[PDB]
């Protein structure tokens, strides 16, 4: 109807509505009175000019007042007289600066100096989580943010709905010289190329893919090409195994893996007219496969046997030892007098095992 | 990893209707809420409008509300803004903005910004 | 009005160390919270880091905290960004930002900026 401190009559909407005593104040009594007490008087002469309402005397509601005075007082004061407030309320109140909070839901910012964990935003209305600032629901009681973060994330359908596909693309290939981790699955195509470093790389074993004359690796047959060298549990040799023997391996280690679904939706990063344009495998996806292709589904197996240092050499028969023998330890095996073909194998598995590591740089896990 | 890309400003007379695009890549675009700012020549940034994760909240500038819509797609990770009735005051780099779950900040990217011009 | 002016880029091998600084001038320095933000190759803006008024509150996106510290002398009006184990992902333009209190709008000017390589 009108202020209430000259008596000006305006609509409701041209005043400013105080949101403690409900006083209707026209815009220029407002900003007089509240600047003139920053400018000669204390903090706690901030009071309504009219009524008197808010008790500055009085510690109980005292920080909750500046909170919602603060908003009105942005919109309505100067740049200067708006400073002197927050160093008025620092060097007064607070002994600090004041928690400013960015509601993420409307993008307003306000004070909160409550002790709840959950703030309401002023504008939206919404209550959020202050240390994760995620929606607040009745679940996050008692529970911290990464169970609370890890427990939407875990029952979002839509995440759900991929299926292994975001396990693949969560296990990330990190450029082991530049660093920069990529975050994408592998597929069938190991030979990997670093956009930032230009660096080429093995992603099953981050072992280098070395130029022509390059590779300093001794006894290495094919230095005129390019070509790299891979530890016997990447996946650039175990990719040939079928899903039945890479299951084998797992299973003779009681480690569990999927079949079925907990064409392919594995995201891929195909290049565009200026950019990578992100698309799905889209290949067939057998039964038995848990829904992904095949060489996305042997990826998934190799990795869990990568996570859990499986030796697949322990399922070697002779020749594949002879092979593992000259290729890593660079002598033509021989069998003993004496040996019979367990004996044989027994002894070039003992070796291998002893002499060569499992992949150094695989990421496991 | 995350990256904004505006397009659709240009010159266009007052009175005039024009459509800017935010193509969003990098994140789980559904999962967060998506702002346009701009910056008039000469002067600090102004927000002009936030949307919601899925779109059931708009919120908008006093000088944009009904002359500007917000609205996103996250079937193709779009976000847009459909300007109409451009006025002279219009012109500006406006800047889409990923909404941020981070302490600090209401915002932690912005796009590399679109040129609008109202003459 | 307000000016910014950032310094100390350059070239930056591998782990290696840099300190940046910002001289403000034309408006209350004491009176806002600062903020860096940055430009990676092909991208927008970033943000890094924000610093209250006072320096009581410091604020570092994901992928920068515990290698960057922000800090401000208000005495001589001017921003840091002290910056350790830079990786080549932190190549970028990195610009000093003044903050603001209006919605949407944790900064609203930013300056020039200063570019920082990481050598691979
Ligand atoms: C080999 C890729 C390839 O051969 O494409 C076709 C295919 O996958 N099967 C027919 C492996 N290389 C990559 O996947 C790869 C992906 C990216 C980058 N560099 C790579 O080598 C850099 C940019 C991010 C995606
Ligand atoms: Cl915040
Ligand atoms: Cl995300
Ligand atoms: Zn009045
Ligand atoms: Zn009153
Ligand atoms: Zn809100
Ligand atoms: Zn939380
Ligand atoms: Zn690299
Ligand atoms: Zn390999
Ligand atoms: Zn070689
Ligand atoms: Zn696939």
């Amino acid at each position: 109807q009108e202020c209430a401190v000259c008596g000006w009559a305006l609509p409701h909407n041209r005043m400013q509505a105080l949101t403690s005593c409900e006083c209707t104040i026209c815009p220029d009594c407002f900003r007089q009175h509240f600047t003139i007490a920053l400018k000669e008087k204390h903090i706690t002469d901030m009071v309504c000019p009219a009524c008197g309402r808010p008790d500055l005397t009085d510690d109980t509601q005292l920080l909750s007042y500046f909170s919602t005075l603060d908003i009105q007082l942005r919109e309505s004061l100067e740049p200067d007289a708006y400073a002197l407030f927050h160093k008025k309320l620092t060097e007064g109140v607070l002994m600090r600066d004041p928690k400013f909070l960015w509601c993420a839901q409307c993008s307003f910012g306000f004070i909160y100096e409550r002790e709840q964990l959950e703030a309401t935003c002023p504008q939206c209305h919404q209550t959020f989580c202050v240390r994760c600032k995620r929606q607040w629901e009745e679940q996050h009681r008692g529970r911290s943010c990464e169970d609370f973060q890890n427990w939407k994330r875990m029952n979002d359908p839509e995440y759900q709905a991929q299926g292994l596909a975001m396990y693949l693309q969560e296990n990330g290939i990190d450029c082991p010289k530049c660093k920069f981790s990529y975050a994408l699955a592998r597929g069938g195509c190991m030979h990997f190329h670093c956009t930032q470093c230009r660096h080429q790389f093995c992603s099953g074993c981050y072992n280098a893919f070395y130029a022509k004359n390059k590779c300093p690796e001794p006894n290495c047959r094919v230095k005129k090409s390019l070509h790299g060298h891979h530890p016997r549990d990447c996946l650039f040799y175990l990719r040939d195994w079928t899903a039945l023997r890479l299951q084998k391996l797992l299973q003779d280690n009681n480690v569990m893996f999927n079949t079925e679904p907990p064409g392919c939706r594995v995201i891929e990063q195909k290049e565009v007219p200026n950019g990578l344009r992100d698309e799905a495998c889209g290949k067939e996806t057998p039964a038995g496969y848990a829904g992904l292709c095949q060489a996305h589904y042997k990826e998934y197996l190799v990795s869990l046997i990568n996570a859990h240092s499986l030796d697949p050499a322990t399922l070697y028969e002779v020749e594949e030892l002879e092979t593992a023998t000259e290729r890593y330890l660079h002598v033509r095996p021989q069998p003993l007098a004496g040996e019979d073909p367990p004996a044989y194998q027994a002894r070039l598995l003992q070796k291998l095992t002893e002499e060569v590591p499992l992949g150094q740089s695989i990421p496991r896990r | 990893e995350v990256q904004l890309l505006e397009s659709g400003g240009g010159l266009v007379q007052p009175g005039g209707s024009l459509r800017l695009s935010c193509a969003a890549s990098g994140f789980t675009f559904r999962g967060y809420s998506m702002a346009w700012v701009r910056q008039a020549p000469g002067k600090g940034l102004e927000w002009v409008s936030t949307i919601s994760p899925i779109g059931t909240y708009t919120y908008y500038a006093d000088s944009v509300k009904g002359r500007f819509t917000i609205s996103r797609d996250n079937s193709k990770n779009t976000l847009y803004l459909q300007m109409n009735s451009l006025r002279a005051e219009d012109t500006a780099v406006y800047y889409c903005a990923k909404g941020s779950y981070s302490r600090g900040t209401p915002f932690d990217y912005w796009g590399q910004g679109t040129l609008v011009t109202v003459s």
